[PDB]
């Protein structure tokens, strides 16, 4: 979608398997804010949207 | 005064780091930190102040 | 909102319905 009215998917109720976003090489980029990119997998939210 | 502030500076990059959970954060404080070293050596105090108010918002927003 | 879905006299039919921690 655009960036002015881009997709929000919603994803929950299932296994939020960061490590292959995390490990991938196709990312220019992939970064974190709040959390360290390395302990999403352990971190368990109620909510993720993408 | 520039070495008051520049001890201000050191204590806030300290605490910046201390609370910094993430990464980024930890990436912008030493940014921050290099760009003060750098003013209070070639004396100049705007950016020296600049870097200073900048890491105390930072600070604030890791600490509420 | 739909935060959640899911999806699976002769005779009685006995449910229990609680709401404990979310
Ligand atoms: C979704 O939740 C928001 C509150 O965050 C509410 O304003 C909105 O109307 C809700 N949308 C639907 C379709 O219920």
């Amino acid at each position: 979608a655009s960036v002015y009215a881009w997709n929000r998917k919603r994803i929950s109720n299932c296994v939020a398997d960061y490590s292959v976003l995390y490990n991938s090489a196709s990312f220019s980029t992939f970064k974190c804010y709040g959390v360290s990119p390395t302990k999403l997998n352990d971190l368990c939210f109620t909510n993720v949207y993408a | 005064n520039d070495d008051e502030l520049h001890m201000l500076m050191t204590d806030l990059v300290y605490e910046a780091l201390h609370f910094a959970k993430d990464e980024e954060i930890k990436k912008r404080v030493f940014q921050l930190f290099e760009l003060a070293d750098k003013a209070y050596k070639n004396n100049d105090r705007q950016k020296l102040e600049k870097v200073v108010e900048e890491l105390k918002e930072l600070l604030e927003r890791l600490l509420s | 909102n739909c935060t959640f879905e899911y999806v699976s006299f002769k005779n009685l039919r006995e449910f229990v319905f609680k709401n404990i921690d979310g």
